[PDB]
């Protein structure tokens, strides 16, 4: 095979080499040294410079050079607590627990500090999906009222009984 | 539109029921008719969770839905299922559950006076107050049940009434600002 198994080689690399707090940008010619790629094609090395290293959504340009993206992914709580915020106000939706635990290191102690900020419903397949707690509205009642709501059941019944009940008690 | 049915539209589906109703009446609050296959792609529920809470709330009937049938630009046929909320239903069954939740107030009421206070240790079945008359044996001297024979306390019915007592006055402190909803939206 060739020009579609060297990229996994080297996003596994600069992501690793990122693990070790190399903050600092690397050039190609940089990364192709250790990756034991020396014998790259040319046609290849314009392909990754005009689509692969801009439409992953990994990977920042400084001044010509590649990076990582750290400011993106999830580092603290308080950018947790932003982005969290952001998706509450736009509505874009939830954000997987494991998405969080990957680019988040220890991601439990911003949890726990948080506490009943985060929202997790529980997926069939143990997932985890992070919503926000808007207090704007924050109602509770006690649970033998919710089993009496439960108790009485209005989809086995036509909408005539509705109409007529409201008449029934002189409202 | 008035934000006065939106106001009240989050306040009983936030206290009422789960974050993923409202959740759901966020998104037809911000756009009226909203298709199914949108909000699929934005909650990024599950399909078999999210159509059952559809269900109910096409059960409580506070949305309606109407159904377009139309041909793509691959010619297979579609049944896009588009929701819409109805503030003038949706009015009517807050003020049903309203009256129903108030009825059962005063018939729990009724019901704590008309329970049974004779209970039997043995058998652990409930007496009626009148039967307790026919169970008792002139012979004997003594009330007691025909079954078991055993001594019967009537203190343990006294109990449940004193807790739906002080519940009386916690259930009309909370309800209040619901009413004053209602109220503000009479025209
Ligand atoms: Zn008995």
């Amino acid at each position: 095979g060739y020009k579609f198994g060297v990229l996994a080689k080297i996003v596994n690399y600069m992501k690793t080499r990122h693990q070790r707090g190399d903050t600092h940008p690397l050039t190609l010619d940089e990364i192709l040294d250790e990756t034991q790629h020396l014998d790259i094609g040319l046609k290849q090395k314009q392909w990754l410079m005009t689509e692969a290293l801009v439409n992953n959504p990994k990977i920042e340009v400084i001044d010509g050079k590649y990076a990582f993206k750290p400011k993106y992914n999830v580092r603290d709580k308080k950018a947790l607590l932003r982005l969290l915020d952001q998706h509450d106000q736009r509505g874009l939706g939830g954000i997987l627990l494991e998405d969080i635990e990957e680019a988040l290191p220890n991601s439990q102690k911003a949890v726990k500090a948080l506490g009943d900020q985060i929202l997790f419903v529980n997926r069939p397949d143990k997932k985890k999906i992070l919503f926000f707690n808007d207090k704007s509205c924050q109602f509770s009642v006690d649970e033998e009222f919710q089993k009496l709501w439960r108790s009485v059941t209005v989809d086995s019944m036509d909408e005539e009984k509705i109409e007529e009940y409201l008449k029934r008690q002189g409202i | 539109v008035p934000a006065a049915l939106k106001r009240l539209a989050k306040y009983v589906i936030r206290g009422f029921y789960g974050i993923e109703h409202a959740l759901a009446l966020d998104i037809l609050i911000r756009n009226s008719c909203v298709k199914e296959e949108d909000m699929l792609e934005l909650l990024k529920f599950d399909r078999k969770q999210l159509r059952s809470v559809l269900n109910n709330l096409k059960g409580d009937k506070f949305i309606k839905c109407r159904m377009r049938v139309e041909t793509a630009a691959d010619g297979k046929t579609t049944r896009h299922n588009y929701y819409f909320i109805n503030y003038r239903t949706l009015v009517n069954v807050v003020k049903y559950k309203l009256d129903h939740m108030r009825r059962r107030i005063e018939t729990d009421e009724r019901d704590s006076t008309n329970r049974a206070s004779f209970k039997c240790p043995v058998c652990s079945s409930t007496f009626t107050d009148l039967e307790a008359n026919q169970l008792f044996d002139p012979m004997t001297g003594t009330f007691r049940c025909t079954f078991c024979h055993t001594e019967v306390e009537e203190d343990e019915s006294a109990m449940p009434k004193k807790d739906a007592r002080t519940l009386l006055a916690r259930f009309n402190e909370q309800i209040e600002p619901i009413y004053a909803l209602l109220r503000e939206t009479e025209d």
